[PDB]
């Protein structure tokens, strides 16, 4: 957007600002109609240093790395499917239990 | 910018910048024009030769009307022969142009402007007819109606320089009248250019510009004199704008400005559009602003400490 | 059948270049900017480039519609364009095909504006945008005749507003690995324009400084050493004749500047405290954020670009300062581990076309027959509606 | 369909309403003005054009423009303004779901009837719209059938005779002195008392001023000489600046410009013998009534007296053996919109209005064939 | 304007004022969430019946209520072309800038050209005794708009026909 | 790939709307058949100038259903017809003069009659809702959102 | 929101303070007054010039004289003084980071303007400025919108009639008389 934080305290302040704002979707394809077509995802955050910035589809897109690790680069497997691959590496007889 | 330049500005800026230079530069770009025009500038043989090209769909018509030697004695000696895939070429050499600035500068402006130069032949010579008949008719008045019929069937001359378009011209012992079978694709092209066309018939009615030539349009329905003649459909989509020339629109202090006036018309038209087009985005967005001041009711008043520039507050108090 | 030749557009911050496909030259290289007004209706009086600049006092007001890259206000964008397009460039919109360019990084409703704007107020037959550097990559290889194609290494693109350090491997381009400064030459022009201001200088305007950066401005090794060189050296202080209006022979004596001014680049903490990292490192940053395997290819091909890399001893301090930073991390490696290695060597390129290399790129690609089918065609954004192009493509991945 | 819209465009002062009605909803001056200042101010919802009433109260900061001139338009633009504002801002009707029936003054250019027409069918797209004479609605409005109407107006003065159910359209005589030439010459005979008027805003007040004091003789020569003593004629008005002027015998001089167009160096007949020379050109078997119905109609026609100077001159020219009457009813003033609203409301009529779908079939030439 | 859409302009003021009794709810499906129920729509027990409000067969008032949010789409009178591509430009502007209106949507729905939103939030803060003010002005206004705006092309088109022709 | 094939759909079968309202007892062939009943006596009320009692009296019972269209499409197009039957001016009687159910069953009908516009007549319709609204309050209106939606 | 420096340099008091305050927190005399003796004491760091309270109050031995004459600014170095001081020492806080709010005298030279801004952004490096008129501001306090404005300070006397909005620019009268000249009087 345009905002830029390259400071050291800014690395603090965008944690905080990811902990209280964003969130893990549930379904992308609504997600991003809700995003597309509608203002309601917006959120105003004030920084601590006292200046607002606005926050749109990010809040729904950061956490969205640990699911598709290609957004960072990664060419690791996202969570779910490194959990079913770790799960079904296992023995046919603790499945269940895993 | 309210009316359409007569001429290329690149070829004009180019070939100046190129006079007036003292180390020529090897130059190779083909520049398009409006209606489909393509101009070629080019130095293949010397880097101080410049050959210059014309591209025009048209151009055997205009070699039929009798173009070539109107271009031979516009352009003098200048002339060379035509390059693969063009129509009409020049090659100029800076070691033989005027000294004098004056002379360069018109030079310059005068190959610039050869779209109209070459564009200019049909009209020339319905002025030259128009000529013609005026003084047989004023050497026997009782002898114009026949003579102007004949030259309304015979010298009855037509163009096709756009697919959609175009000119209908024919000399008469005091006029020449003008058709243009305008069209616009682009759907809102058309929708916007009916409201044009209507407008633009009206204005010649007022009684603040009757200088002007007469217009006269009508769609679905071509004038007397056109029905017959090949490349005319009946009246499918095509508006058809006519413009009257009498003898005082084209005094011999006057034929080169309506010639170009009467040639750009219809570019001047699409871009008037356009620009129409521009207009209502601004006016629209403009007061669109003044609703969001209709919507910016329903706030209850709050403060806001410094937010002073370009920061937060910039103190802690 | 045959189509008419497409047309190259360039909007960059400072300068817009304009041209055709297969030509050896822009047509038009002239200043993004705008007059206009606050018996011609005010929705028509209105001037760009060089025209505008010349009508500055005649009772018009200038406006750069193009800022860092992204372009802010929309009017006097859409005016720019249909200015250009009827004016100078005379062409018809229905019957062409347009490459336009944008800088990376931008917000998709840019992309979706610039679109709209292009298929609704002009509907051209087609439109394709492409990312400035890519561009700057085709245009790096000189003799490209059928396979001397480098198709692997890294654009530097400093420009007027924005610049930009992109890797590319193979074609594709790396976008977890892009990476953007906000200074350019336009705070380095600031930049001058104060020094200009302390020194009380006659004349000091921004002009003057652009041309004191044409004719004087040069990269030094070093800040300290080049000022014990100034102060022993003599004849290293200039005057530069100004001559702004009616101030004839107004010399303006030039100082530090020329040497204080290039050093931004590779110092960013005089412009602003925004960003602090020096271009060589941010370099070195990019090229080790990408994959293991094309780091020898990012690091043997660097192609520098944009109007603001022509400055002397640039691509030299650039390439000095890397392999400096190079060697000291191999180095390291090897005490650690006690062995030693071939090393990579990193060869910062320059070519003859380094003013307009994204308009040279974007002409040479567009000659292709495949460009044509990569296009938007109309029927598209008809059918699809106006969010055609607006997911970003380059730089992340969507969804 | 309820009710039908009905506007009376005329050039000084337009009414408008609905058909049945017996009082204008809608009556505001003809004027559309432009600022033509800088506004140092912040907000105060700056608006680029005052069309109407607006316009006549802030007239001290604006300029004014009358889009009618003569009877004839001649800024469409300011035309579409007040139309718009007719439809939207103060009759607030919806445009496409009322038929309207305008009013057009005879002889005008062909292009005005057309491009009004047009307008109103495509801009405004209206279901259905008519052209009516002013003269027919006067005589509808008056409740007569035979009758030469005298109709003079802020713009034109016509005489259009009439009889029983039939006009003769060879017998029409248009003069064009009204209102606004009445108004400028009443400002330059006004200077020559010191007062000077010069800026629109000056030309509305002359022109209350000729609303409120001036008025019409009986006998010039007399009244000129009884002014010559110049005791208990002149009167005293207020401007706005709180100045008092003095009006004397150009509180007279100008009406009677009517009479005697020579005033304003116009070589025409009076508002008299053009009315003699307008009964003259008809049958010679129709003038017997003619003489007895002098209809008076319009705005202009409202100064004290006029109709009686008016029944004298045409007595004295006419032949004394046939009487001569001349009326003039108290709401004169809106005698054509009375018959336009009459016409409207008529089952009869209902046939004779020009519906969109028989517009478009036949082109805006269409007025012309079928409206008169 | 008005003095002309009584009936209908008081049956979308009476309709909307009484779908506006919305409510704090999260996501009966996600967790420590809550999104707008009438745009997702998984959860039919607690979305109250579409409703539809008009005046003649071009104007329709969509009003789709739930528990904690309202979207509510008009159709505006398009009696001919010009006024569709009219309409369309300036809804397209309209919903162009939705961040600094708060109550509007970026893409209406199908076969409309306009869709607000109001959520549980903006109730919650905003006084939303003037919201139909806005929204009955708004219906009457953007007809006014369409109406001035044609006549404005009427007469650009006009002046520039003068201009081309006069300099002959 | 995986990540489209939504399964939540079947797993949990989320609640339909016969689990919300109650069930229709009466059987299509019973309410179709005193709805053919109805009808005709609402037009022949219409004919002889007793609007009026012909309203109230279709309005005594009213069809609903998912399996009923046709015929609630028949007794909505006699509904409007009664009620377009009527004069203005004795409106407010009628509406004073009603229990809040039939009020109530007075404004969802006129409500469903305003959704289809393309065969009906809305100013007749939007006319009463503005007196009903005006008279009764908004409460009609509440039931109206808070009605079942094959009503 | 967005506070925004008002300074208004007028010839005889520089009332300043931030935007949106009830009344300036900032007036003192526009006076630079240096010393006129000897001075053969030492110590104490007897500064080279005092400005406004300061000087107002060691005028025993102080050379007063007012930077501006008539709303004309006659003694640039003075007022750029007495702006350093407004800035620093009386407000406490950096030009940079406030935009500030200038008035001038209507029908005064053009130059006087030019300078003004030019010494304010090249000098102070404040943000953005603006140059109203005081008549103007004063329609603004007195809560109208028409009237003639008639505005008479320590440096000269105006009229500016404004209308709705609008104001006349041929209709402003400017009158030298003021309050200095009826001191000297
Ligand atoms: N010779 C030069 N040396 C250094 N900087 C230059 C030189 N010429 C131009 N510049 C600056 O570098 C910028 C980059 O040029 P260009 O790429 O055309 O601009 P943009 O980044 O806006 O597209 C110019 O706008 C100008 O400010
Ligand atoms: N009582 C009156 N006395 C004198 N003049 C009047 C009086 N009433 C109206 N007028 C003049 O008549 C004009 C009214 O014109 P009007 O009859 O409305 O024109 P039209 O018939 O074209 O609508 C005004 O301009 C005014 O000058
Ligand atoms: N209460 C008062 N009585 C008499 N004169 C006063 C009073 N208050 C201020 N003045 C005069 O007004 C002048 C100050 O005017 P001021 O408001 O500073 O105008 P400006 O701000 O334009 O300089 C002083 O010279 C003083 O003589
Ligand atoms: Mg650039
Ligand atoms: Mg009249
Ligand atoms: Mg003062």
């Amino acid at each position: 957007k345009g905002y830029a934080f390259n400071r050291t305290a800014d690395f603090e302040t965008v944690r905080e600002m990811k902990e209280k704002l964003c969130y893990v979707s549930y379904d992308l394809e609504l997600d991003h109609k809700l995003s597309e077509e509608t203002t309601v995802l917006m959120r105003n955050y004030t920084l601590p240093d006292g200046r607002v910035i606005k926050v749109g589809s990010e809040r729904y897109e950061c956490p969205e790395c640990l699911f598709q690790p290609h957004l960072v680069g990664s060419e690791q497997p996202g969570l779910s499917e490194f959990i079913f691959d770790t799960i079904q590496a296992a023995d046919v007889d603790i499945r269940k239990y895993l | 910018m309210l009316s359409l330049d007569y001429n290329n500005i690149f070829i004009y800026e180019l070939l100046t910048e190129r006079f007036s230079s003292e180390n020529p530069s090897s130059i190779d770009q083909v520049v398009t024009d409006f209606d489909g025009v393509t101009f070629h500038i080019s130095t293949p043989e010397e880097k101080t030769k410049i050959l210059i090209s014309l591209s025009m769909k048209c151009y055997p018509e205009l070699v039929n009307y009798g173009t070539l030697d109107l271009l031979k004695q516009i352009y003098g000696a200048y002339v060379h022969e035509p390059e693969m895939g063009y129509n009409f070429s020049i090659l100029i050499d800076l070691q033989q142009l005027p000294a004098t600035d004056e002379e360069k500068e018109q030079l310059a402006m005068s190959i610039s402007m050869l779209k109209r130069n070459v564009l200019a032949a049909p009209f020339h010579r319905a002025f030259t007819k128009q000529a013609e008949l005026a003084d047989l008719a004023r050497k026997d008045p009782e002898n114009a109606p026949m003579l102007d019929k004949q030259a309304t069937s015979q010298e009855l001359m037509a163009i096709h320089y756009r697919d959609e378009e175009t000119i209908v011209l024919w000399p008469e012992h005091d006029r020449v009248t003008v058709v243009f079978s305008t069209k616009f694709r682009e759907e809102t092209d058309r929708i916007f250019g009916k409201v044009f066309l209507q407008e633009f018939v009206d204005a010649r009615r007022r009684p603040a510009i009757q200088t002007a030539p007469q217009v006269l349009f009508s769609y679905r329905d071509p004038p007397l004199e056109i029905r017959d003649i090949q490349g005319i459909q009946k009246g499918d989509d095509f508006g058809f704008v006519t413009f009257v020339l009498f003898e005082r629109h084209f005094t011999p202090q006057n034929r080169e400005d309506c010639i170009s006036h009467i040639q750009v018309f219809r570019n001047t038209l699409h871009f008037h559009i356009k620009a129409s087009k521009a207009y209502m985005h601004q006016r629209m967005r403009k007061r669109v602003a003044d609703f969001q001041k209709v919507l910016n009711r329903a706030k209850p008043d709050v403060e806001l400490e410094r937010k002073t520039a370009t920061g937060r507050s910039f103190v802690r108090a | 059948a045959s189509f008419n030749v497409p047309i190259i557009m360039d909007n960059g911050t400072g300068y817009s270049k304009l041209g055709y496909a297969g030509n050896d030259a822009p047509s038009y290289v002239f200043p993004t900017v705008i007059a206009t007004r606050s018996r011609a209706t005010e929705d028509l009086d209105f001037f760009i480039g060089n025209d505008a600049l010349k009508k500055a006092s005649a009772g018009y007001s200038l406006d750069y519609p193009i800022r860092h890259g992204q372009i802010e206000n929309w009017d006097h964008m859409e005016r720019f364009w249909q200015q250009s397009l009827f004016k100078y460039l005379r062409c018809e919109p229905e019957d062409h095909y347009f490459l336009l360019t944008e800088p990376p990084l931008n917000p998709p409703e840019n992309r979706e504006n610039t679109a709209e704007i292009m298929f609704e107020s002009f509907n051209c037959a087609g439109l394709y945008i492409a990312v400035q550097a890519v561009l700057a990559l085709a245009a790096s290889w000189t003799s490209s005749k059928v396979t001397d194609r480098s198709l692997t290494g890294t654009v530097v693109d400093s420009g007027d507003g924005v610049t930009h350090i992109i890797p590319v491997a193979e074609g594709y381009v790396i976008g977890s690995s892009i990476k953007t400064m906000p200074l350019a030459g336009r705070d380095v022009t600031y930049f001058v324009q104060s020094l200009l201001r302390d020194r009380n200088e006659p004349d000091s305007s921004l002009k003057t400084a652009e041309r004191i950066k044409e004719e004087c401005c040069y990269v030094c090794p070093d800040i300290v050493k080049e000022f014990s060189r100034f102060d022993r050296e003599p004849d290293r202080y200039l005057k530069y004749a100004s001559e702004s209006i009616t101030g004839h022979s107004t010399t303006i004596d030039v100082g530090f500047e020329r040497f204080l001014a290039p050093e931004i680049f590779f110092n960013p903490e005089i412009a602003s405290s925004d960003f602090l990292t020096p271009l060589p490192e941010l370099v070195d940053n990019v090229v080790q954020s990408s994959p293991i395997d094309v780091r020898k290819g990012l690091y043997k091909n660097i192609v520098l670009s944009g109007g603001s890399t022509l400055f002397k001893n640039f691509g030299n301090r650039l390439q000095r300062d890397l392999k400096r930073i190079v060697d000291e991390r191999i180095h390291r490696s090897e005490m650690l581990s006690g062995a030693k290695s071939g090393g990579v060597d990193v060869n910062v390129i320059s070519h003859k076309r380094q003013r307009n290399a994204v308009w040279f790129g974007g002409s040479l690609l567009a000659q292709t027959p495949e460009f044509g089918s990569y296009c938007h065609t109309k029927a598209d954004y008809e059918e699809y509606g106006a969010s055609i192009a607006r997911r970003y493509q380059i730089f992340g991945n969507s969804l | 369909e309820t009710t039908a819209l009905v506007c009376d465009n005329g050039s000084g002062l337009v009414k408008a309403g609905f058909a049945g009605d017996d009082a204008p909803r809608a009556v505001f001056p003809s004027i559309v003005g432009r600022p033509r200042h800088q506004g140092v101010m912040v907000g105060m919802g700056q608006k680029d054009s005052y069309v109407g009433d607006e316009a006549q109260s802030k007239r001290g900061i604006l300029t004014l423009k009358y889009p009618i001139e003569h009877g004839i338009i001649t800024n469409w633009d300011d035309m579409e303004k007040i139309w718009h504002h007719t439809f939207y801002n103060e009759l607030r009707v919806a445009p496409e779901e009322h038929p309207t029936l305008l009013t057009e003054a005879p002889l005008n250019p062909k292009a005005n009837r057309e491009k009004m027409t047009q307008i109103m069918f495509e801009t405004f797209n209206v279901p259905a719209m008519y052209v009516a004479i002013q003269a027919v609605l006067s005589l509808y409005a008056s409740g007569r059938t035979t009758g030469i109407v005298l109709d003079s107006g802020d713009g034109v003065t016509h005489n259009v005779p009439i009889y029983e159910g039939y006009a003769l359209p060879h017998a029409i005589m248009r003069l064009d002195l009204a209102g606004r030439d009445l108004t400028d010459y009443l400002m330059k005979i006004l200077t020559e008392r010191g007062y000077s008027f010069v800026t629109t805003a000056e030309r509305e007040i002359v022109r209350d001023i000729k609303e409120k004091l001036c008025y019409v003789a009986l006998d010039f020569e007399n009244e000129m000489a009884t002014a010559a003593s110049s005791s208990s004629l002149e009167k005293s008005y207020e401007l706005p600046d709180g100045q008092v002027i003095t009006i004397g015998n150009e509180r007279f001089r100008c009406p009677e410009t009517l009479f005697q167009p020579s005033f304003i160096g116009m070589e025409s007949a009076g508002i008299h013998e053009t009315t003699y020379n307008s009964i003259m050109k008809c049958d010679i078997d129709i003038r017997k009534d003619l003489y007895a119905n002098n209809v008076m109609s319009g705005g202009t026609t409202m100064y004290p007296g006029i109709a009686d100077r008016m029944q004298k001159e045409i007595t004295a020219l006419a032949p004394s053996t046939m009487k001569i009457k001349i009326i003039a009813p108290p709401e004169r003033k809106y005698s054509v919109w009375i018959g336009g609203s009459i016409l409207a409301s008529l089952s009869t009529f209902q046939q004779m209005w020009i519906t969109k779908q028989e517009y478009d079939e036949a082109g805006p030439s269409i007025v012309h064939r079928k409206c008169f | 304007m008005s003095n002309t859409l009584r009936p209908y302009l008081n049956a979308v003021r009476s309709t909307l004022t009484a779908s506006l009794a919305l409510e704090e709810f999260s996501s009966e499906i996600v967790e420590r969430q809550s999104q707008p129920e009438v745009e997702v729509g998984r959860s039919p027990e607690i979305l109250l019946k579409p409703l539809v409000v008009s005046r003649n067969e071009q104007e329709q008032c969509l009003i789709e209520s739930s528990v904690n949010s309202v979207r509510f789409s008009i159709r505006i009178k398009q009696v001919d072309e010009i006024e569709r591509i009219l309409v369309r430009k300036f809804m397209q502007f309209l919903m162009g800038r939705a961040e600094s209106f708060f109550i509007l949507r970026r893409k209406p729905v199908q076969g409309y050209d306009i869709s607000f939103l109001i959520t549980n939030y903006h109730t919650e803060e905003m006084l939303k005794h003037k919201l139909v003010d806005f929204i009955i002005e708004f219906m009457e206004e953007v007809d006014a708009e369409i109406s001035e705006m044609k006549l404005f092309l009427n007469g650009r088109a006009r002046l520039v026909a003068e201009t081309y022709l006069s300099c002959f | 790939t995986f990540r489209t094939l939504d399964v939540d759909s079947i797993t949990e079968p989320v609640l339909t709307e016969q689990d919300i309202f109650p069930i229709r007892n009466e059987t299509a062939e019973q309410v179709q058949a005193a709805v053919s009943q109805l009808i005709p006596q609402a037009r022949s009320a219409i004919q002889t100038g007793n609007a009026l009692q012909g309203l109230k009296t279709l309005l005594s019972y009213v069809p609903y259903g998912n399996d009923v269209q046709e015929v609630r499409t028949q007794y909505l197009n006699a509904f409007v017809d009664v009620l377009s039957n009527i004069r203005a001016a004795d409106i407010p009687a009628f509406v004073k003069e009603c229990s809040t159910e039939e009020i109530d069953n007075i404004v969802n009908f006129i409500y469903r009659g305003l959704a289809n516009p393309q065969a009906y007549n809305s100013s007749v319709l939007l006319n009463w809702h503005e007196k009903v609204v005006e008279i009764s309050g908004i409460g009609c209106i509440v039931r109206v959102l808070n009605s079942r939606p094959d009503l």
